[PDB]
């Protein structure tokens, strides 16, 4: 996936 | 999201505003094209992390699928960086306040190939906001609109509902500030028309950044590479 | 400065708060890199915050420099401890760098500093420290820590008045106000201790030679 | 030192 996709899930 | 009053929309958006960050400007040395692009992209990268967390606090944004969130941010990120810059720069005529320790005039923009024309467009936008006396409450509304609108025809009725809510909110702020009914729709039009210019500037800036990368001027973070790559 | 109301003092301090910054998204050289990069970036925001602590820009430039050099790690630490209050067992260095106690072990001699920080965090949690009290404490640290190396002591008295005002407003009895005031100021002693220990740890890291910023280097240097 | 400058700019 795109880095963003994961980063978006970090709180 | 659709339940928020106008004042609660404004308050949420004000509460969510990201901080103003500092650059790593080193005043011991004169600028080169590479060092200036390094500063600007290092700054952009750190601002992006705050933007992403801001986005999650914009009403209705976290309702969206992760794919749609990714899409909106990929479409809007440079528009959002730019409108912030232009807002920051409003009370500094002739200069761009990239950060409190990085204030630049168009002449300094000249050390980067193809940059000065983008500086000039950013400066003129800043003058336009100044001459309109743009308010902070208006500014946060515009930035939210950019987030939800810029990618919506490249993807929803839910987003359009929220966009309509932000419109109500803009009119509410103007009425509350004592503008006549006519003045309200005139100013609404004036603000939204500026978004077209910000889109245009973003497209120029994206083509510019891509050329810098394609000439190995600066290394870009994986995040910045992927943002850039989303646009081709 | 000394003319403001307690509520105006609190408002001013709250408004002056620096932002929470992010890390990058481990070895000893890697974690120390993240920690020191974060610290150096926070330092720049701290210096802005300081200029908005009532009475601080009234001081000469020499005195301003001195207080900051004395106080900066104490201020970073109380900041971290506050951020970490609602995360028992962890230090919230940044929203994307939340480190448990065991990750302290990656870096030689750090788990002890981690333990002291966690204990302070745990202490604040039990006291139910309020944000308005926290910003008072942070201001006290700035103005008090270098003050032995009259206007400053007047401003310090004002902040004490402000702390007492908050406790009065919260419904604490006289006896409870004085006890809580005492409890909070005694913690600052522990924070000074942690800063001393953290300063020696940082110096030895400089000696082993993770790169340190120029700013971070001179802050370090002033503690000789 | 450096710090000396931040405080002024
Ligand atoms: C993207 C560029 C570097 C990053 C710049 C930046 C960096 C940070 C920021 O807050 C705003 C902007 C807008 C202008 C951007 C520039 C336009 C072209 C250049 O490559
Ligand atoms: C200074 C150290 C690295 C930076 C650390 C830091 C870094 C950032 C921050 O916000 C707070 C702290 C407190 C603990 C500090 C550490 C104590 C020892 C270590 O060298
Ligand atoms: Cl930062």
């Amino acid at each position: 996936h795109k880095l963003l996709h994961r980063i978006l899930q970090d709180s | 999201a659709l339940s928020l009053t106008a004042d609660q929309m404004v308050s949420a958006l004000l509460d969510a505003e990201p901080p103003i960050l500092y650059s790593e400007y080193d005043p011991t040395r004169p600028f080169s094209e590479a060092s200036m692009m390094g500063l600007l992209t290092n700054l952009a990268d750190r601002e992006l992390v705050h933007m992403i967390n801001w986005a999650k606090r914009v009403p209705g944004f976290v309702d969206l699928t992760l794919h749609d969130q990714v899409h909106l941010l990929e479409c809007a990120w440079l528009e959002i960086l730019m409108i912030g810059l232009v807002w920051r720069s409003m009370e500094h005529p002739g200069k761009l306040l990239f950060a409190p320790n990085l204030l630049l005039d168009r002449n300094q923009g000249k050390c980067v190939e193809g940059m000065v024309e983008i500086f000039d467009m950013l400066l003129a936008t800043s003058s336009r906001f100044r001459m309109m006396n743009l308010q902070g409450e208006e500014f946060v509304c515009l930035k939210s609109i950019i987030l939800l609108n810029s990618g919506v025809y490249t993807f929803k009725d839910h987003i359009h509902r929220v966009l309509d809510k932000i419109t109500d909110t803009l009119i509410h702020l103007m009425a509350k500030a004592g503008l006549t009914l006519q003045q309200q729709h005139q100013r609404l039009a004036q603000l939204l028309l500026i978004l077209s210019h910000i889109r245009h500037m973003s497209n120029k800036g994206m083509e510019h950044l891509y050329s810098m990368k394609c000439k190995n001027v600066v290394p870009l973070s994986d995040l910045l590479l992927e943002m850039l790559d989303a646009h081709r």
